[PDB]
């Protein structure tokens, strides 16, 4: 078929019409990305010219090719460390949650550890683990450094994060963490995004309910879904796959009698035998070119994977962005950093408009035939009365004084309606 | 059949005609004896990268070195840590930060002699949360931080023909 | 070692070159990586051969050497673009993203040359004196909620003072610095005070 490009919505545009969400949503979001790539090591005169001198001899008439290859790895390795520490060591102090854990009816047990098991892994991050030969690849001179931060060293970096974000909001990111009662921190993040902490006070049990089950939604989806994580599951399979090409190219003859080196060396002598050594060495060493060269640019596409990370890291975690789509879809509120194999996964925490209602609107009101404009909100009218309220959440207030200001006359604002202003 | 490697008892259970094995990596791992039929696996002798963890000639001379996946009792201060056989540096129960990454975990520096430990993620920090108490700065400073960023490489340039065939 | 991220490039780059040079001095299989040694010695029917053999050892050292510069080139284009973003975001204007232009608040940025790069300096604002304080979500004065305009209710344990969020000045609470919307009975941890109005 043709693919659609999604449902029509004409939006029901007029000079005078304005609409205002009346209620809300908490949404967590789950972005994952990839952070890190297998650190492989291959020996090129192992890989070339294992144990034969021969060969090794014949090999060094291509001088530095080995040289530069075992550097361009070492390289990619050192790469990979660097871009675990830069996502995940932003954090100067480690952190802890108290042991009573009161945050005004917030729940965060999916993303907190849980110590009852010997690796202190939160549940969603078991779960990160647990979606997301190695003898074989060994043998022909091509090992695996293990990372530098374990696992373990992932979930406690994450869990620090963590422990700073809901204990001390983005203070913590910007100097000395310094406590804060989570309700008046979710208030500043509502006052971030242009709402007022008086709907989030007056409506906490809502919003505390909305974010925990916003936050089992996502339990279930990573529960259920197999192909969730994929982006770090492709990174998996690619380097697998890459190793798996490089070691079968050890099988080709390249024109050569045999692409086995000893039946060579054990059935020619030197004259015959540099003739099909040079053969296997040519071949070889452009399999190992080609190897390397492609896990340059997987490095530099990892690597700039992991800058975004960090970047997320520092900006959706350790602050409040009001970068639009940066931080998930809706007006962001907070982020929460979860482990995950060779990578990150970010749950963001958004607020998102839900019911809509229509209101008629004036850019201003003319009361003594002064202009008045609002100071922080809109004009709306529910077709009798006029109100002054907040753009995000609709909240009517009579319109005084306080909430207005003067400029200028009602003869030049477009627009402009008549109506009273109260000065109390 | 001629190659290096060691010798084991096998638990393969090869079908009477079959000769010899291959692995995954189409690279021979067993074979069948000619003179008594026991099928043997084919192991290659331990090998890996070596690596030497080092203070600046500055400092001092001596080093410690890092056998990549190798096992201590197959090399001949010996610590055997999942990034290899570490020989020289003294394993100490006492975390600092990383100064010369060694893996896993295990970082080394010269404290004098050599020492390997698990590095620390930081200071501990427990703050004092409760539902009515705010942390509120009384006092500031001025902070200048350094962040030094690549902006051009030396444009080379290289004549193929001159390099190739001058 | 503090300029070390510029040193690295220039090394690298010095390596790449001494890499390609000393590639010249191989043979490739031929009987001399000299050139001129070969044209000497042979007639074109075996000098064609040994030729053929340093054209491809040298023409793979060259690739080599360019494709290394491509991706090296395409990660000093990426800190080039980063470092054009910091130039405009933290020294052209004030970032409110966080650890973009240094660690802390950010205030403003001073740019510096340097051999092949930019040194940026942030200037950050940066909290140090502590000081615990009891806080309250709203205040209870007629029976009406009152919440703070623009920063937060804190208490030296005895008094209730409004305060800027990011540095502590105590001031009386008022309805200047406050805004009412519904009652008392609302607001979890709401607590009872007096709102003057001058
Ligand atoms: C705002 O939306 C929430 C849901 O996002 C509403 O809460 C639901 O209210 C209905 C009442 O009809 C209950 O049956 C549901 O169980 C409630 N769900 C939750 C999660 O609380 C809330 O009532 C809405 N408020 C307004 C003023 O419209
Ligand atoms: C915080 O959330 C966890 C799970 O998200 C809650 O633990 C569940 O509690 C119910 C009790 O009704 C049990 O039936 C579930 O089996 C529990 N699940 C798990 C995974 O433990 C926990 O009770 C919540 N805490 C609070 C204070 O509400
Ligand atoms: C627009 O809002 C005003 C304010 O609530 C409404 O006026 C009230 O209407 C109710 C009817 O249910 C009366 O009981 C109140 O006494 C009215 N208050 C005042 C101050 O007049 C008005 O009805 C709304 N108009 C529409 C079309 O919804
Ligand atoms: C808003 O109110 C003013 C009066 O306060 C209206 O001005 C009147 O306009 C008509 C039409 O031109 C004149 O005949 C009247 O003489 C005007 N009144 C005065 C006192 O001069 C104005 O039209 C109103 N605007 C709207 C949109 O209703
Ligand atoms: C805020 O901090 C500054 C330093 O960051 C303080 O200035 C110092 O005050 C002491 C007084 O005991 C002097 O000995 C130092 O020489 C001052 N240093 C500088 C750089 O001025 C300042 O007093 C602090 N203010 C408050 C109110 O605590
Ligand atoms: C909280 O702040 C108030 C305001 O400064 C303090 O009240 C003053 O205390 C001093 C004692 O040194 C008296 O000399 C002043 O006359 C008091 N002023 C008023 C208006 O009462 C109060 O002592 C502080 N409380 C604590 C526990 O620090
Ligand atoms: C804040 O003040 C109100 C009164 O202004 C307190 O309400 C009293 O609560 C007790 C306990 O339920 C009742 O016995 C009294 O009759 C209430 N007073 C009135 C006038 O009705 C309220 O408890 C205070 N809150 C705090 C936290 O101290
Ligand atoms: C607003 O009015 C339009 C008619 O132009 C209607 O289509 C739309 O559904 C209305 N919105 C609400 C929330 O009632
Ligand atoms: C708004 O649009 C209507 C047409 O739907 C028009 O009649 C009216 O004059 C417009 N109002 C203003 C202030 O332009
Ligand atoms: C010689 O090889 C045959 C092969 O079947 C085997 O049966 C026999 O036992 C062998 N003899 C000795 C002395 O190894
Ligand atoms: C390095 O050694 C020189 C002596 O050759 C000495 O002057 C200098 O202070 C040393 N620097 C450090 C950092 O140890
Ligand atoms: C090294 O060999 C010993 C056997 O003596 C074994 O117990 C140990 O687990 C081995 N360690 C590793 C890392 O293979
Ligand atoms: C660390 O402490 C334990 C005691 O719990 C001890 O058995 C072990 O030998 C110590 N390790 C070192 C390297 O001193
Ligand atoms: C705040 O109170 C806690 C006690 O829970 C204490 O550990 C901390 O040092 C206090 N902070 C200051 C700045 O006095
Ligand atoms: C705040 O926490 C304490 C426990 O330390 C509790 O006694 C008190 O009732 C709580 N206050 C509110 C308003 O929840």
């Amino acid at each position: 078929y043709t693919m659609s490009l999604g449902a029509e919505n004409s939006v029901a545009y007029s000079n005078n019409s304005i609409a205002i969400p009346t209620n809300f949503t908490i949404s967590v979001t789950t972005e994952i990305l990839p952070v890190s790539m297998t650190k492989t090591s291959v020996d090129c005169t192992m890989y070339i010219c294992g144990d034969s001198t021969e060969c090794s001899n014949l090999l060094l008439q291509y001088g530095s090719f080995c040289t530069q290859l075992n550097r361009a790895l070492t390289g990619i390795a050192v790469e990979q460390d660097k871009n675990t520490q830069e996502v995940f060591a932003q954090v100067k102090q480690i952190y802890k949650t108290p042991p009573i854990k009161d945050f005004g009816g917030f729940n965060f047990s999916q993303i907190l550890p849980d110590p009852s098991k010997p690796s202190k892994r939160s549940p969603i991050e078991d779960l990160l683990f647990n979606k997301v030969l190695i003898c074989a690849q060994k043998f022909n001179g091509l090992t695996v450094l293990p990372p530098l931060l374990t696992d373990e060293m992932i979930a406690q970096y994450t869990s620090a994060l963590l422990a700073g974000t809901i204990t001390s909001g983005w203070t913590f990111g910007a100097g000395p963490a310094l406590q804060i009662p989570f309700p008046m921190q979710m208030a500043y993040r509502f006052n971030g995004i242009g709402v007022t902490q008086n709907v989030l006070y007056e409506n906490q049990k809502l919003i505390a309910n909305q974010f925990n089950s916003a936050i089992g939604k996502i339990q279930d989806s990573l529960s259920s879904t197999p192909s969730a994580l994929g982006k770090l599951q492709d990174v998996v399979n690619q380097n697998a796959q890459a190793l798996n090409t490089l070691v079968k190219q050890l099988s080709s003859n390249f024109g050569a009698i045999s692409s086995v080196l000893n039946d060579i060396l054990s059935r020619l002598d030197p004259p015959e035998a540099e003739v099909q050594i040079d053969r296997l060495i040519t071949g070889r060493l452009q399999s190992l070119q080609t190897y390397v060269t492609q896990q340059l640019i997987r490095a530099a596409e990892i690597r700039a994977s992991a800058n975004l990370a960090a970047t997320k890291m520092s900006e959706c975690v350790l602050g409040q962005s009001k970068r639009v789509d940066f931080c998930g879809k809706g007006y962001h509120l907070m982020s929460f950093p979860q482990s995950a194999p060779h990578g990150v996964v970010f749950l963001h925490v958004t607020y998102v408009p839900a019911q809509e209602k229509n209101f008629t609107t004036a850019p201003a009101i003319c009361h003594d035939g002064k202009a008045h404009f609002p100071r922080e909100g809109v004009f709306v009218s529910n077709g009798t009365h006029w109100f002054v309220t907040q753009r995000n959440f609709y909240e009517p207030q009579i319109i005084t004084t306080d909430n207005t200001f003067v400029s200028g006359n009602c003869d030049v604002v477009i627009g402009i309606v008549n109506n009273t202003v109260y000065d109390p | 059949l001629t190659g290096t490697g060691v010798l084991t008892e096998s638990n393969k259970k090869f079908l009477p005609f079959q000769q010899f094995g291959r692995d995954i990596a189409d690279t021979t791992d067993a074979v069948r004896d000619p003179q008594t039929l026991e099928i043997l696996d084919i192991t290659p002798c331990s090998f890996g990268g070596v690596s030497v963890i080092t203070p600046g000639t500055n400092t001092s001379n001596q080093v410690a070195v890092l056998y990549q996946g190798v096992n201590c009792t197959e090399v001949p201060n010996v610590f055997q840590t999942r990034a290899g056989c570490l020989i020289g540096a003294e394993h100490v129960n006492n975390s600092y930060e990383c100064d010369i990454p060694i893996g896993a975990g295990i970082c080394a520096s010269y404290q004098q002699s050599i020492i390997a430990y698990t590095m620390s993620l930081g200071a501990e920090n427990s703050v004092a949360y409760s539902n009515n108490s705010i942390a509120i700065p009384t006092n500031f400073t001025i902070s200048v931080t350094t962040e030094i960023l690549p902006v051009s490489m030396t444009k080379t340039s290289v004549d193929c023909t001159m390099y190739i065939c001058g």
